[PDB]
């Protein structure tokens, strides 16, 4: 997973 | 069998990220060889959002949903966080194909789901807005692009399952  | 889905680990306190409509459910993997899913719920439950969030993880024959729905999510690190509907993690630590395919096939199954309750096409990595995309499709594909991660191809190809297999199964649905 990844916000970036 | 009815679906049933643990909420345990729903992290209430994660952020708002963009509006609805949100037009996508993501297919992930979580890149993590050892975890099993409640190592990944409470990890999850605890971690800093900004190295990104999900809704839910598939793992040991489990469901369970960690993170709200219809909220956005950082979970693929660009634009399309703001089309995030639900995000879907599979775990990565199976020791056989056996044990691989029964959270296969909860994985396709909830994608499925999830895609319906958002009222969005049961089609994978298609150049609409709309559908369920791959974390490799949103990193290749998104605006403002900032991730490099391209689940959950690789690990499906571990165990045996194409991309067009995959694909088909999202569709179509499961056959024996």
């Amino acid at each position: 997973a990844x916000k970036x | 069998a009815s679906m049933e889905i643990n909420v345990s680990k729903l992290r209430t306190d994660l952020p708002q990220v963009g509006v609805q409509p949100y037009r996508q459910v993501h297919a992930h993997s979580t890149g993590n060889p050892h975890s099993t899913v409640q190592n990944e719920a409470d990890y999850h439950w605890r971690k800093d959002p900004e190295l990104g969030f999900f809704s839910h993880i598939v793992g040991n024959g489990a469901i369970m949903q960690v993170g709200p729905v219809d909220n956005g999510a950082w979970d693929v690190g660009g634009g399309w966080n703001a089309e995030t509907y639900a995000a879907v993690e599979l775990i990565e630590s199976h020791s056989t194909k056996e044990e691989f395919m029964t959270d296969y096939r909860l994985y396709i199954e909830l994608l499925r789901n999830l895609a319906d309750e958002a009222g969005l096409p049961k089609t994978l990595d298609t150049g609409s807005l709309a559908g369920i995309k791959t974390a490799e499709y949103a990193t290749n594909n998104q605006p403002n692009n900032h991730s490099d991660h391209v689940d959950p191809y690789p690990y499906l190809a571990k165990w045996g399952i194409s991309r067009e297999q995959f694909k088909h199964d999202i569709e179509n649905g499961l056959t024996i």
